[PDB]
């Protein structure tokens, strides 16, 4: 009885999807298939700095004009950037649906980058990067990405090296903007109290003519990355706690055994210990992020490893049923709220090319049993070389032979 | 030759053991060296960097 997500496609190529529900607070949002993976180490912070600047000034709305409009209807304006996707989303009322779409149109095209504004942001970004180091888990996950995807565009970071951030030219930005903001790589997603026909009309009027032609046919292309098992051990003994992430290569977005791997994560000492399935395109990192005092990292590693092998060798039906129930409550829906539903659509149209309904997710969950779970876990965890990233008092964190070797049980 | 044999009736048997020992050590020394260099490559490639804040 969940309403279906209806998808249309405009000449430009941008996909104006949508969804409808009794709610009246819609979240309109533009998703773009452009992240740090599409940057070529000379513009490593272009998406982040355009994200910081996109809101601050557009040609039609000069200076802070946009942020005023957005204040006038009481709407909320958010944006985020990952290694593969960029999102600009607005939470508003239903009756303010046209102007919001028009606002989003300015944000994606006709945007104005004031060289002055550029400068002000440079400060903001540099300073934060200068204080971002404070967030350890972010440091550990960046270290894990770097050491796992060495030599590829997936090692770099959304923020990018300080250098690239310092050196950015309205023109460089313009390029990233004019290169990675193509209409066929764009989804206009709407969730909540919206009509699909009204949104499709609004889409054309304000979001038509979105660029689609690259320059001199410099049509970007992509590289299948390599998962380089390796470790990084940023030792700094003055920190009170240690953060350690261990991951293996993930399958990707389109591989269905992700669902089974999610159940495995739902099955899984040192303070926080969260499991994770970072899944980029054509690769991902299944794993764990455990914080811990310096004297227990060792044990934790063992416990973590133990759990994994147990899932490769001795999975029973009761824990599989528990993991399936835990997964079936991570289903995103109207009760999850618009913004969440909004986001899914955008990610589903960017990654899968379609919105997978919750009934298909339930079917793929209920087809998972214990035998295929331990088969897929043996395919992805057993005797694999992991990527290790540690930060803090990590002297008792074991080196690479103890970790890798611990990945194989001499008793199977 | 006979007195020699007398003083070491096992001369022949031993030399056969020594030939088998040389063949087995020629097989086993590079393989154990390769296992050691596997388990010691990790460190021998470790790159250290000092990054004072
Ligand atoms: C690790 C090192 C393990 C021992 C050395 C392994 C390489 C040599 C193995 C024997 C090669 C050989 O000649 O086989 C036939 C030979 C016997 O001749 P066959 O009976 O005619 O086959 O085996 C031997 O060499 C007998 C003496 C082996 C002594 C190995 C040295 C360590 C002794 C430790 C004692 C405690």
């Amino acid at each position: 009885s969940v309403p279906e997500t209806q998808v249309s496609i405009l000449d430009n190529g941008l996909r104006v999807a949508s969804e409808q529900s009794s709610h009246a607070t819609c979240t309109v949002g533009v998703w773009i298939d452009a992240g740090s993976r599409y940057e070529t180490e000379k513009n490593n912070g272009a998406g982040y700095f355009l994200e910081h600047l996109a809101f601050k000034g557009t040609k039609n709305r000069p200076g802070n004009a946009l942020e005023k409009e957005v204040e006038s209807i009481g709407a909320h304006l958010n944006a985020y950037s990952t290694r593969e996707h960029t999102a600009y989303l607005i939470k508003a009322l239903s009756k303010d649906l046209p102007k919001v779409v028009e606002l989003l149109a300015d944000i994606v095209q006709n945007s104005s980058l004031e060289d002055s504004q550029i400068e002000k942001e440079r400060d903001v970004i540099l300073r934060e990067m200068q204080e971002n180091d404070a967030s350890m888990q972010n440091v550990v996950f960046d270290y894990l990405h770097a050491t796992a995807f060495q030599g590829t565009p997936l090692a770099q970071a959304v923020e990018g090296p300080s250098e690239n951030v310092r050196r950015l030219s309205r023109t460089d930005l313009t390029d990233y903007l004019n290169r990675h903001y193509k209409a066929p790589r764009m989804v206009l997603a709407a969730a909540g109290g919206v009509e699909h026909q009204q949104l499709l009309d609004l889409a054309q009027k304000h979001l038509s003519s979105v660029s689609r032609v690259y320059e001199e046919d410099a049509v970007p292309g992509l590289t299948p990355c390599r998962f380089t098992g390796s470790e990084i051990r940023h030792r700094d003994d003055a920190l009170p706690l240690a953060h350690v992430a261990i991951a293996v290569e993930g399958p990707g977005w389109a591989n269905p055994d992700n669902v089974t791997l999610q159940v495995a994560n739902a099955i899984i000492l040192c303070q926080s210990f969260q499991t994770f399935n970072i899944s980029y395109s054509d690769t991902g990192l299944l794993g764990a992020h455990f914080v811990c005092d310096a004297m227990s990292i060792d044990d934790m590693v063992f416990f973590l490893q133990g759990q994994w092998m147990r899932l490769c060798t001795s999975a029973t039906e009761s824990e599989v049923t528990r993991g399936k129930n835990i997964l079936r409550n991570a289903l995103v829906s109207h009760l999850d709220g618009t913004t969440p539903v909004c986001e899914d659509i955008g990610r589903s149209l960017l990654t899968y090319g379609r919105r997978i309904p919750l009934a298909e997710w339930e079917s793929r969950i209920q087809e998972v049993d214990a035998q295929m779970l331990r088969d897929i876990c043996s395919k992805y965890f057993y005797d694999q070389c992991p990527a290790v990233a540690g930060y803090g008092p990590i002297e008792q964190l074991p080196d690479y032979n103890r970790i890798r070797s611990g990945m194989f049980w001499l008793r199977f | 030759t006979f007195l020699r044999w007398a003083s070491e009736p096992e001369h022949d048997h031993r030399k056969r053991m020594g030939l088998k020992m040389l063949l087995m050590m020629g097989l086993l020394l590079p393989l154990t060296y390769a296992m050691k260099r596997h388990k010691w490559s990790v460190l021998k490639s470790r790159k250290l960097a000092y990054r004072p804040p």
